[PDB]
């Protein structure tokens, strides 16, 4: 609020909501563009394979959290509570030592191949949303944070394919 | 032509297909079209990367229902369609129907078998023909253009309507529609017949077709059944005029992928 | 004894389970007790002339819920049951749940992973084991005598008494009833302990053993499952009091036969 | 007080006592008596060999 | 163990100290309780089964 997005996904000591997060998955997100797999995605007209999301936690190292992770398919709708997320393609993650963790959601499509997005409305064709949420609450001792933000990074994991060359949307920043 | 037979129904004509804890029986049968010449392969959609939810026994079954009822009263080619999947989708349709909206995507081929059972002093002829890319609707849609329920199993039947120009739709005329049908090419289609005189049963297998190796249930129905009349009943004065149509189903080695939390809406 | 390591949670302590479409990882583990020493081979019950619904993988995953919130407050031995099949039952179950009631049977065994997270300035000790013929209950029954709501999953949870003479039940007293437990020897079932110093996780797997090679889900539940503390969260105000127990289950490879159309009661 | 024995041998900041604990050895004890091993060993006349107490910290 | 007094077989106690004080910094707790578990090792031997002492308890 000031539509002043910012890296982190951010989180704490408890109870979402339905949280966290949720980007979809329709590589012409408003989170996916800018990015390179993203940016790179456009110029080309379609896609396949399958996509990777790397979360890297920044909290203090004397904290700890647990999160569950999950791709749902279109069919039903959004979920609306980690109940309903987990019947998905997810990985509940152990906040340690080891900083991140590597996520990729699958190309779960009819079609061998899907449109790289051009949002003339919202077809059939696209697909995707991703959610996290805390499966256990971010805990900390006496002495550190309340508060913790945690640093988002999409990718084309080892199976992307873009083809069709094309150029897209007359843009001019800001 | 097929063994001899007949004031009762024999021999060659008795075939039994199994399939789960479902069995089937038929003292009069003519054949089985498995349609177009190959069935269907529980082969996993290459589509996906999901290693999807295979051979499931409980619902590789012959689940079965009733169509409607035939009656001296039709006219010729008046019809009644059947879409597969979305008439096993739930409740009616077992597990498969459960198992069918957890998941995003299925691929099956069909296995039918529809019966309608007479007496040596009737006359009629029934078409039976699996087709997919067809049409259903059961409307002309409330107040706003497009087109009324595609899911609905004709409660009723339909008229032939002089003339395809298939059911066009916004208060229009002149011209036909991509909806179109030649009722009178209607047998291009795995078909078969049903002859109150020579068939009692009717049997076809189709194998899995879309544009996509697997497709979503919500908004397509590959394949509509269609158990619609071209020669009506006549019935002297006696006899069992009440000619109750029945049609059981089996969807064949269905691969289910891309799983998720029950489908919700049908009015 | 387990790899180096710590403040933080490291390396020979970092272990995952894949299994459906859902994966699973901890990074401060110290074990996974195959509770008795086998698994569940999917061996088709020799019960029953059903040849079953297998290897579906759709409902051989990992279902996570909340059980409880530990706290400060609770008193030793106080306890929290989680009765195995009865509570992936429906909704919160999947497809396994499902196809779980529209089937007479079922034979399966169960993969557990309770997570209970912390930090380094808290004491505590939580007790994780599974037994099967136990107690829940939830209850003394309402005015007419046998026993409250076995399939409900102790919403809070239940006082350590002073005396097993197993809540017996019809206003009486002296002596004690066949739902004994001592809760002081509470550590020959398949347990693993959960010391927020040690442990943020505990894993645990048993077998399939009932008094039939396959029990009925609708009057039995072979497993019950105990969330319960044997030393209290002391904290050091500063610091995370709430202490969130999730748990997360998974059915390994269920055997189900003997089909039929969707149970019908829970209150 | 209140004879609510407990499990665990409860210990700080300094100097015991004479301490923290003390129960012998007499596989019949108050302790011993309600565990397996003290459980299992009283529906028998005759026990030996070397026992094993286990403690874990907290 | 049928403690009829002690008698002069039975024996053993078991007793447990601190050798040097539990520490802790800042931010922890003063106090901790650690958990007792006995147990009859790789030595252990019960023999002459019996039936003991009729009780109903609590």
């Amino acid at each position: 609020t000031n539509n002043k997005r910012y890296p982190y996904f951010s989180a704490t000591n408890s109870v979402p909501a339905t949280s966290m997060v949720d980007y979809q998955v329709a590589l012409s997100c408003s989170c996916m563009a800018n990015s390179m797999l993203a940016a790179v995605a456009r110029n080309f007209n379609q896609y396949r394979g399958s996509l990777n999301f790397l979360f890297v936690f920044t909290g203090a190292a004397m904290v700890k959290g647990k999160f569950l992770i999950a791709y749902t398919p279109p069919g039903a709708g959004k979920p609306t509570t980690r109940d309903q997320a987990m019947q998905s393609t997810y990985a509940i993650w152990d906040l340690g030592l080891n900083s991140s963790f590597n996520f990729t959601a699958p190309f779960i499509s009819p079609t061998h191949y899907r449109q790289t997005s051009y949002t003339s409305p919202t077809i059939t064709s696209v697909d995707g949303w991703v959610t996290v949420w805390q499966l256990t609450p971010l805990t900390y001792p006496s002495g550190t944070p309340t508060n913790s933000d945690i640093l988002t990074l999409v990718s084309a994991g080892d199976d992307f394919t873009l083809r069709m060359p094309i150029s897209p949307t007359k843009w001019v920043p800001q | 032509d097929q063994n001899t037979e007949e004031m009762e129904n024999l021999s060659d004509r008795v075939a039994s297909d199994k399939a789960g804890n479902s069995a089937t029986n038929t003292q009069s049968t003519v054949g089985r079209l498995c349609g177009y010449g190959k069935s269907h392969h529980g082969e996993h959609p290459a589509s996906c990367a999901d290693t999807a939810t295979d051979k499931v026994l409980a619902a590789e079954r012959y689940y079965t229902i009733d169509l409607a009822s035939w009656t001296t009263s039709q006219e010729a080619f008046s019809h009644i369609r059947i879409p597969l999947p979305h008439v096993l989708a739930g409740e009616d349709g077992g597990v498969f129907g459960a198992t069918l909206r957890r998941h995003y995507l299925c691929k099956t081929g069909w296995r039918v078998q529809v019966q309608c059972n007479a007496s040596q002093f009737h006359a009629g002829s029934l078409l039976v023909f699996m087709a997919p890319e067809f049409y259903t609707g059961k409307g002309t849609k409330t107040g706003t253009m497009e087109p009324s329920d595609p899911f609905t199993m004709d409660t009723e039947w339909r008229s032939p309507q002089g003339a395809p120009t298939g059911y066009r739709y916004d208060s229009r005329t002149g011209f036909f529609a991509t909806n179109h049908q030649n009722q009178w090419q209607w047998t291009v289609y795995p078909h078969q017949i049903l002859n109150l005189r020579t068939n009692t049963t009717v049997d076809l297998e189709v194998p899995y077709v879309n544009v996509a190796p697997s497709s979503s249930w919500t908004q397509h129905a590959n394949w509509t059944l269609v158990v619609a009349v071209l020669s009506p009943l006549q019935y002297a004065t006696g006899s069992s005029p009440d000619v109750q149509i029945t049609a059981s189903l089996q969807p064949v080695n269905p691969v289910f992928n891309g799983l998720r939390h029950e489908t919700v809406i049908a009015q």
